[PDB]
C-alpha cells in the first residue's frame, strides 16, 4: 500500500532530525521494518532493522550508535532518528517493509534465549533525502 | 560476508536472452531450508521493485521468461529473450545475517 | 539473521553457582533428560534405561511425581563434618557428590527399608475403625 | 540442636566422566542425486544443527587432550565406514597375471602399458589387454625377461572402490546423545592438560572435515593470532609435534596429464577400469606453494618452537626413514592419490616452490595390513586448491623432522577442546525438614 | 481416542470424562498381546526386514509414551486429566474472547492459533509454579 | 576383602518368609527387576539380538506402571480397595495363609483366577470411582 | 548372555562381554524347587 516519509531536507553537521515513515493499510505490528540508503551514483547500504513488537534492533556498523529508531503500533508511524551528522550520511533513506510475515520470537528449548526472524524487502517507500552540508 | 557481482554494463538491444550472476563469498543456506538471495530492480529515478524474492519463486506482475538458479556460492538470475524496458540497474541482495549487503548493481542498456 | 541473549537460564547453567541458587533451576535439567547405522538405536535405548531407573528409585521413596520432597529418615552427622549454612551457601553441587559418593548405597536402603517400606505397613493398619 | 532429614533433589546438575557413543550429524544438502558421499553415506543423520553454547563461568573441569575418547571412536567410525562401503564393489582377484610391459610414448613413472589374458565373467575364452600402468604398483619377476606382477598379490584381497562414491570431506558435526553434555574450554590459552577457566557446553562439535594426510594437515581449523604448539611430554624424544600456527599458507597441486575414460573387461555384472589414455603429451604433477609465505612461516615457528628451553639452536630437517609411502608427502585430491617429495621443505633457521609429485594406483589401506582399495581417476586434469592449518615433526642443533603415522593426531589436533559426561541427576541433602507423618 | 475431533472444546469436554475414551488403556490390552510371545516361540527364525522394524516400532511406542507422562509429571499433574494450575492467561497470546474458543472452535485449529506460542507456555508453567511451590512448601515445613 | 553377613535382606531373600513376614522385602525386588546391576561395563569394541532382551525387559516394566496406573496405585507399594473378596476364588481364611504359608504357594491358588481379579480391581476401583468425581 | 574373564581369543571379547569381577550368592532359607538337567536349555543354549 502507501508507503512515504517526512521530515526530510538539509542540515549541518554535528545536528540531530528525525524522519517519520507511515504505512497505510496492513497490520503493522505484525510486520518488521528496515531502513535502507542509496548513496547517489552508488549502490544502496542496509540501515537499520526492527522487530514486530519493537524489541529487537540491529544498527549498521558505520551508523551505530549515533542513529535511533523506533515503532508506534497503534499510530502506525516508523521512525529514523539521527545524531552526529557527517557530510557521507548524504543520501536517499527510503522506509522499507519486509517481504514475508514474521512470528512472534521462538524461544529454543535447550538455550532461554528467542529468536526474531528477519528477512528481505519488497514495498520500498519513495523516501526522503538528508543533506549535511554548510 | 561480501557479495559481489558481475557483468557491470550489458548495453543490449531487445530480442535475445542472457544473463546476470552475482558470485557469493559466503556460502548460503538457513537452516531453514533455503537460500535467502534476493533479486530485485530499480528504475532510474525510482525506488526499486521486487523481481523475483527467492532464487525458485517469483512475486506478482512478472514476465515468465525470468529464470534463477544457483547453488550455494554460485548464484545466477537468467534473462530469457531480453525485453525492451529491462533498464537502469539489478541489484543482487542476500539475507543470510547483519549487516546484510547487495552487489554493485549492474546496469543493462 | 536472528538473536537475542539469555532470558530464564541454560542447560547445566546452575553448575557452578550454590545449592540455594540452583535449587529454582532444576527444571532445564529434568526437561531434556529424554528427549535430545545401528548405532544411533543402541544410544536410543540406554538413554531410556537410565531414565526409568532414576524414575523408578523415586517411585520407591513415596517420591514420585514431585521433584523435591522429604522424608523422616534423619540426617546422620556422621555423614558429614560440613556446618549447614555452608553447604546451602558456599558449596556447589558436582563437589558436593564427590563428597558423599562414598555413603550413598548407605543412603538408598536407609530410604526404602527405613521409612517407605515402614510407612506402609503402618498405613495399611490404620484401618478398621 | 535441630533435628535433620535428608531431602531428594531431582536433575541436580553434576555429572562424572563417561564414554558413550556418538552418534555422526553431517550436512544434509545435495546428498540426493548420484552424490554417494561415502562420508556422508548418504547424509548419515540429516540435522544440519544450530550450534547453541551455554557459558557457566564458575566451572573449572581437569581437561586431557591425550587421554581422549572421541578420538577413538572416529578411527573406529571410519575404517568402518570403508569397510561397509568396500564391500560390494568389484573384486581384484583374478588379475594377478604374468605381463609383458613396453615403453609408453610420450624420469621413472608412466611408462609401461601392459597385457594379459583373462576370462573374467564369459568363462570360456581368455583375452588379451591393453591398460596403462604407474610405477609403485609392478614387481619386475625373476627367470623372465620384462615381465611384470602386482605388488600386492599375495596379500589380502584387493577390492576397488565404485566409481558411484565420493570421497570429498564434508564437515561432519558430532553431536551428543541425551544425558550427554560435550564440553569445550573456552581459554584460547589452553595449553593441552590442566585445567580450564570458564567451560561452556554445545549441543554439537564444530565443523570437523575428516581429511586424510599425513605430515601436514591440509583442510584444517586455526586458533587465534599466536601459533601454539603442544605435545605430551614435550621434552621427550618420540612423542609428536603437534603444530597449529596462527595463518593459512595456500597450496596449489595440479595434475596436467590428460587421463580420460576406458572399458576394460567385465566381472559377473562388474565393469572394471583401468585408466584410459592420455591427450599425448605428458607433463608430471606437481604441488605448487608460494614459497615466500612458506619461507616466512617457519622463522614465525621457532619463535614459539623457543620459550620452553633456552634461547638458542633451532634448526629444521627433512625425514627419513623407509619405503617412500612414509617418506613423502601423502594426501588426497578429490578422487586421486597423491604421494609428494617435501624435502625441499625442511632448510634449517637460526635465531614459487615447485615439489616433485608421484602418484600410484593400486593404494593401501589407512592403517590395516591386507586390503586395500583401489580407484581410476574421472577424465580431464584436476586441479585442488587447499589450504595448511598444521604439521607434524618429531624430536631427536635440536633437530626436528617431519614424522607422522596416525592421523589421530591429526584429529587430536581437532578434538584439542572436548570431553563428554554424563549426567547424575539424582542427588540427596539434609535440611530441617520432614515429610509429615501421621 | 479421537471420536470428538470434529465436535468443540465446550462440548468434547463432556465425553472426555471417559479415560480419554480410555487411551492408555488400548496400549496395555495391546501390550499384552503385543507380548504374545511367539516371537519368543520362533526366536524370529532369523532376523528379517520386519523384526528390524517391529523393534525401531516399540522404542517409538516407548519413547513418545514417556515424553507425554514426563511432562504430565513435571507439570504436578501426573495422572490426572484435568488440572489447573497457578499460570495467569496472557491476552498477548490470544486475543480471542472467553466463548470463542470454547463454545465456537475445533481443537485442531486452536492448536495452529498457539502452536508458535506453545514452547513458551511450557517453561512458564514449570519454572512458575512447579519449581517454585517446592520451595515454598519446603518453607512451610521448616516450622 | 572380608565381608560381614548381610543385615538388610538381599536379592530373592524372603521367599520362605510368612506373607505378613516377606513385605519388609518388597523394596529390593522391585529395584533390580529393571536391568539388574548395570552390566556392559562400555566394551562396545569389535549383531542384533543382543538388543531385543533389552527392550523387553522396559517392556515388562511398563507393563505393570501402566496396570497400576489404571489400578489408581501408582508409584505405591501396597494399596487398598473397595472391591471385597469373592470366596469362590479360595475361601481359605485370613490366619490358615498369612501367618502359615509363603507366597509361591498363594500364587499357587489363584493362578486359575488371575485374569478374573483384574477387570474387576479396573472396574470398580477405577472405573467406578470416575463416576465420583463430578 | 555370557562373561568372560580376561590376546585375539575368539571366545575373549568378539563372543562376549569382559572380565569377572565378582560372583555372588544369597542362600535361601525355606525354599523347595524341582529341577532337571534333561529338560534345560542352559545345556541346549
Ligand atoms: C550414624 O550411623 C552409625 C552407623 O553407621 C555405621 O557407620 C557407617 C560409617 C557405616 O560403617 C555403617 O555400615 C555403620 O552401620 C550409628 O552408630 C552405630 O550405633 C549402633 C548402636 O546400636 C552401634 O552398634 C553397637 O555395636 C557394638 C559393636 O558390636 C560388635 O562388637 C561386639 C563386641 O564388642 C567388643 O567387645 C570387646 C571385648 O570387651 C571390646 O574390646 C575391649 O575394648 C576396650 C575399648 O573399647 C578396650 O580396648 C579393652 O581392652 C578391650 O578388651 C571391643 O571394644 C568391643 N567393640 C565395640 C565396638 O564396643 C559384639 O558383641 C557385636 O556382636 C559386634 O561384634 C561383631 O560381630 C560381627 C558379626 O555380627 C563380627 O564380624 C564377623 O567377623 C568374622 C571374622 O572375625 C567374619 O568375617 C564374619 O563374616 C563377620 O561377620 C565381628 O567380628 C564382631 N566384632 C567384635 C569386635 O566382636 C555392639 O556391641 C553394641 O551392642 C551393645 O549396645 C547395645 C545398645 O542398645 C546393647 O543393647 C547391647 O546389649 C550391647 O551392650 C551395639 O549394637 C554401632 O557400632 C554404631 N556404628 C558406628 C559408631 O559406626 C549412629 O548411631 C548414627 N547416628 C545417628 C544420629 O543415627
Ligand atoms: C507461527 O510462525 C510461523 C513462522 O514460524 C514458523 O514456525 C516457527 C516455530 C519456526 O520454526 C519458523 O522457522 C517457522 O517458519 C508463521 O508462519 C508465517 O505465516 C504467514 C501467514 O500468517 C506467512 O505469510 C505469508 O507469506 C506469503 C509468502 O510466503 C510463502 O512462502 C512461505 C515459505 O516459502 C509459505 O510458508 C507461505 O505459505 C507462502 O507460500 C506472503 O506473500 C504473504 O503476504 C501477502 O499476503 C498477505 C495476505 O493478503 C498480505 O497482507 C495484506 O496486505 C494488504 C496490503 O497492505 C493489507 O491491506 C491487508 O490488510 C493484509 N492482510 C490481509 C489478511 O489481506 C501481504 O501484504 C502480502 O500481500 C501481497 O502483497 C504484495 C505486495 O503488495 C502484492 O503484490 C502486488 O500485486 C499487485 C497485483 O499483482 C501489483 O502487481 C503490485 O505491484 C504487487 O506488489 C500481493 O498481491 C499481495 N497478496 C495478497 C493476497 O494480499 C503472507 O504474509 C509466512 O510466510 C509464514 N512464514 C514465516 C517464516 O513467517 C505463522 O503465522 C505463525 N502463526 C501464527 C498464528 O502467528
Ligand atoms: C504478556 O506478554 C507481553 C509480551 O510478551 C513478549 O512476547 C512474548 C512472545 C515473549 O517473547 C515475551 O518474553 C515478551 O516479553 C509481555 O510484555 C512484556 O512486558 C515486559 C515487562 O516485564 C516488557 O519489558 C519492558 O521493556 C521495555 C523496553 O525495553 C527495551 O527498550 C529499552 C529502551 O527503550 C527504548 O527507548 C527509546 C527511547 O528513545 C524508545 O524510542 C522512542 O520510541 C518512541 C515510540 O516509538 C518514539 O518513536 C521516539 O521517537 C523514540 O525515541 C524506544 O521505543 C524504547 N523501546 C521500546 C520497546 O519501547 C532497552 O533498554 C531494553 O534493552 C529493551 O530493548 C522497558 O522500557 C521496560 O522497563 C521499564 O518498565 C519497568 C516496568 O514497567 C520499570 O520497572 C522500569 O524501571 C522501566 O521503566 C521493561 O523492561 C516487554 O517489553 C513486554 N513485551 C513487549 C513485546 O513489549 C507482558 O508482560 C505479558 N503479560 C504479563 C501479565 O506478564
Ligand atoms: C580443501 O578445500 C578446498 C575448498 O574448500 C577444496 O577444493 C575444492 O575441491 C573440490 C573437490 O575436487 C573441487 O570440486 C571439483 O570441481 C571441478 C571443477 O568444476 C568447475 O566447473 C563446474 C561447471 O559447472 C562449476 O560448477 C564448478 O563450480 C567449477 O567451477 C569439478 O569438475 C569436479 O566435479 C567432478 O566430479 C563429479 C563427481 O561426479 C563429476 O560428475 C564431474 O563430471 C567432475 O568430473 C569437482 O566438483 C573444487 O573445485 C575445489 N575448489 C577449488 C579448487 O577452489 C579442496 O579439495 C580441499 N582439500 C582437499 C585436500 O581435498
Ligand atoms: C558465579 O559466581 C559468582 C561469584 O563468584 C556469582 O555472583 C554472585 O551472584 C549473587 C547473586 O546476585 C550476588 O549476590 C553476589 O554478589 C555475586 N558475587 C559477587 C562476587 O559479586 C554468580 O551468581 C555465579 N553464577 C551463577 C549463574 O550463579
Ligand atoms: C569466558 O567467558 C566469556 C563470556 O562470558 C567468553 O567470551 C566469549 O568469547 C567468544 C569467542 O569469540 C565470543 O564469540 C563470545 O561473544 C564471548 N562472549 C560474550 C558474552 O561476548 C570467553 O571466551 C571465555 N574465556 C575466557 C578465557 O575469557
Ligand atoms: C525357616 O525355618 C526355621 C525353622 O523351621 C524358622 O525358624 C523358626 O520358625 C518359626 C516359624 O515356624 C518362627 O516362629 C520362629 O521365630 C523361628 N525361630 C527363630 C529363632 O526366630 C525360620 O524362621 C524360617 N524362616 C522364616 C523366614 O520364617
Ligand atoms: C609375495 O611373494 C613375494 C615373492 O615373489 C617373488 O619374489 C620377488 C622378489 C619378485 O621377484 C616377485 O616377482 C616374485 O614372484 C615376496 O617377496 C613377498 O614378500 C610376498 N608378499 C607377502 C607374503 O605379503
Ligand atoms: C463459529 O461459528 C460461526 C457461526 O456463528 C457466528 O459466531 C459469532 C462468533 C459471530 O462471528 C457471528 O458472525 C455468527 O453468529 C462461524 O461463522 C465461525 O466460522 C465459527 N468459528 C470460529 C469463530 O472460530
Ligand atoms: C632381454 O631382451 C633383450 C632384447 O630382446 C636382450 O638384449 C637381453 O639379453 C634379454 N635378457 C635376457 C634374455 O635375460
Ligand atoms: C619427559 O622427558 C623424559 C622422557 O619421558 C622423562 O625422563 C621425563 O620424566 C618426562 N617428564 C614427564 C613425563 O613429566
Ligand atoms: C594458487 O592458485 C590461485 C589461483 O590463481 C592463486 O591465487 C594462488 O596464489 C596460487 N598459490 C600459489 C601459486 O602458491
Ligand atoms: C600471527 O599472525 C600475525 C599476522 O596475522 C603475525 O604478525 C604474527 O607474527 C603471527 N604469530 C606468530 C607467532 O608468528
Ligand atoms: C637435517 O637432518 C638430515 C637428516 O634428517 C641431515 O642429513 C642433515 O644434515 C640435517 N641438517 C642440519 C643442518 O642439521
Ligand atoms: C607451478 O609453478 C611454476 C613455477 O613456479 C609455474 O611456471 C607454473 O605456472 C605453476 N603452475 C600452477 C598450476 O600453479
Ligand atoms: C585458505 O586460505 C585463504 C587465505 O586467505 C582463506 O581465505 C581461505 O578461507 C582458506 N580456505 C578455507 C577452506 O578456509
Ligand atoms: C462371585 O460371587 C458371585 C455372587 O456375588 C457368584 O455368583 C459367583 O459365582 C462368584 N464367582 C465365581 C467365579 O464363582
Amino acid at each position: 500500500v502507501q508507503l512515504v516519509e517526512s521530515g526530510g531536507g538539509v542540515v549541518q553537521p554535528g545536528k540531530s532530525v528525525r524522519l517519520s515513515c507511515v504505512v497505510s493499510d496492513f497490520p503493522f505490528s505484525k510486520y518488521p521494518m528496515y531502513w535502507v540508503r542509496q548513496a547517489p551514483g552508488k549502490g544502496l547500504e542496509w540501515v537499520a532493522a526492527i522487530s514486530g513488537d519493537a524489541w529487537h534492533v540491529v544498527y549498521s556498523n558505520s551508523v551505530q550508535g549515533r542513529f535511533l529508531v523506533s515503532r508506534d503500533n497503534v499510530k502506525n508511524t516508523l521512525y529514523l532518528e539521527m545524531n552526529s551528522l557527517k557530510i557521507e550520511d548524504t543520501a536517499v533513506y527510503r522506509c522499507a517493509r519486509m517481504f514475508q510475515e514474521s512470528g512472534p520470537p521462538r524461544l529454543d528449548r535447550w538455550s532461554g534465549r528467542n529468536y526474531y526472524y528477519y528477512s528481505g524487502m519488497d514495498v520500498w517507500g519513495q523516501g526522503t533525502t538528508v543533506t549535511v552540508s554548510s | 560476508i561480501v557479495m559481489t557481482q558481475t557483468p557491470l554494463s550489458l548495453s543490449v538491444t531487445p530480442g535475445q536472452p542472457a544473463s546476470i550472476s552475482c558470485k557469493s563469498s559466503e556460502s548460503l543456506r538457513q537452516s531453514n531450508g533455503k537460500t535467502s538471495l534476493y533479486w530485485y530492480r530499480q528504475k532510474p529515478g525510482q525506488s526499486p521493485q521486487l523481481l523475483v524474492f527467492e532464487v525458485s519463486n517469483r512475486f506478482s506482475g512478472v514476465s515468465d521468461r525470468f529464470v534463477g538458479s544457483g547453488s550455494g556460492t554460485d548464484f545466477t538470475l537468467r534473462i530469457s529473450r531480453v525485453e525492451a524496458e529491462d533498464v537502469g540497474f539489478y541489484y543482487c541482495m542476500q539475507s543470510k545475517d547483519f549487516p546484510l549487503t547487495f552487489g554493485g548493481g549492474t546496469k543493462v542498456d | 539473521a536472528v538473536g537475542i541473549g539469555a532470558v530464564f537460564l541454560g542447560f547445566l547453567g546452575a553448575a557452578g553457582s550454590t545449592m540455594g541458587a540452583a535449587s529454582m533451576t532444576l527444571t532445564v535439567q529434568a526437561r531434556l533428560l529424554l528427549s535430545g547405522g545401528i548405532k544411533q538405536l543402541q544410544a536410543r535405548v540406554l538413554a531410556v534405561e537410565r531414565y526409568l531407573k532414576d524414575q523408578q528409585l523415586l517411585g520407591i521413596w513415596g517420591c514420585s511425581g514431585k521433584l523435591i520432597c522429604t522424608t523422616a529418615v534423619p540426617w546422620n552427622t556422621s555423614w558429614s563434618n560440613k556446618s549447614y549454612n555452608q553447604i546451602w551457601n558456599n558449596m556447589t553441587w558436582m563437589e558436593w557428590e564427590r563428597e558423599i559418593d562414598n555413603y550413598t548405597s548407605l543412603i538408598y536402603t536407609l530410604i526404602e527399608d527405613s521409612q517407605n517400606q515402614q510407612e506402609k505397613n503402618e498405613q495399611e493398619l490404620l484401618e478398621l475403625d | 540442636a535441630e533435628q535433620l532429614w535428608v531431602t531428594v533433589y531431582y536433575g541436580v546438575p553434576v555429572w562424572k566422566e563417561a564414554t558413550t557413543t556418538l552418534f555422526c550429524a553431517s550436512d544434509a544438502r545435495a546428498y540426493d542425486t548420484e552424490v554417494h558421499n561415502v562420508w556422508a553415506t548418504h547424509a548419515c543423520v540429516p540435522t544440519d544443527p544450530n550450534p547453541q553454547e551455554v557459558v557457566l563461568e564458575n566451572v573449572t573441569e581437569n581437561f586431557n587432550m591425550w587421554k581422549n575418547n572421541m578420538v577413538e571412536q572416529m578411527h573406529e567410525d571410519i575404517i568402518s565406514l570403508w569397510d561397509q562401503s568396500l564391500k560390494p564393489c568389484v573384486k581384484l582377484t583374478p588379475l594377478c597375471v604374468t605381463l609383458n610391459c613396453t615403453d609408453l610414448r610420450n624420469e621413472g613413472g608412466e611408462i609401461k602399458n601392459c597385457s594379459f589374458n583373462i576370462t573374467t565373467s564369459m568363462r570360456d575364452k581368455v583375452q588379451k589387454e591393453y591398460a596403462l600402468f604407474y610405477k609403485l604398483d609392478v614387481v619386475p619377476i625373476k627367470n623372465d625377461n620384462t615381465s611384470y606382477r602386482l605388488i600386492s598379490c599375495n596379500t589380502s584381497v584387493i577390492t576397488q572402490a565404485c566409481p558411484k562414491v565420493s570421497f570429498e570431506p564434508i564437515p561432519i558435526h558430532y553431536c551428543a546423545p541425551a544425558g550427554f553434555a560435550i564440553l569445550k574450554c573456552n581459554d584460547k590459552k589452553f595449553n593441552g592438560t590442566g585445567p580450564c577457566t570458564n567451560v561452556s557446553t554445545v549441543q554439537c562439535t564444530h565443523g570437523i572435515r575428516p581429511v586424510v594426510s599425513t605430515q601436514l594437515l591440509l583442510n584444517g581449523s586455526l586458533a587465534e593470532e599466536e601459533v601454539v604448539i603442544r605435545s605430551a611430554n614435550f621434552t621427550d624424544n618420540a612423542k609428536i609435534i603437534i603444530v597449529q600456527l596462527n595463518k593459512s599458507v595456500e597450496i596449489n597441486c595440479t595434475r596436467p596429464n590428460n587421463n580420460t575414460r576406458k572399458s576394460i573387461h567385465i566381472g559377473p555384472g562388474r565393469a572394471f577400469y583401468t585408466t584410459g589414455e592420455i591427450i599425448g603429451d605428458i607433463r608430471q604433477a606437481h604441488c605448487n606453494i608460494s614459497g615466500t609465505k612458506w619461507n616466512d612461516t617457519l622463522k614465525q615457528i621457532v619463535v614459539k618452537l623457543k620459550e620452553q628451553f633456552g634461547n638458542k639452536t633451532i634448526v629444521f630437517n627433512h625425514s627419513s626413514g623407509g619405503d617412500p609411502e612414509i617418506v613423502m608427502h601423502s594426501f588426497n585430491c578429490g578422487g586421486e592419490f597423491f604421494y609428494c617429495n617435501s624435502t625441499q621443505l625442511f632448510n634449517s633457521t637460526w635465531n614459487t616452490i615447485v615439489l616433485p609429485c608421484r602418484i600410484k594406483q593400486i593404494v593401501n589401506m589407512w592403517q590395516e595390513v591386507g586390503k586395500a582399495m583401489y580407484a581410476p581417476p574421472i577424465k580431464g586434469q584436476i586441479r585442488c586448491s587447499s589450504n595448511i592449518t598444521g604439521l607434524i615433526l618429531i624430536r631427536d642443533t635440536e633437530i626436528f623432522r617431519p614424522g607422522g603415522g596416525d592421523m589421530r593426531d591429526n584429529w587430536r589436533s581437532e578434538l584439542y577442546k572436548y570431553k563428554v559426561v554424563k549426567i547424575e541427576p539424582l542427588g540427596i541433602a539434609p535440611t530441617k525438614a520432614k515429610r509429615r507423618v501421621v
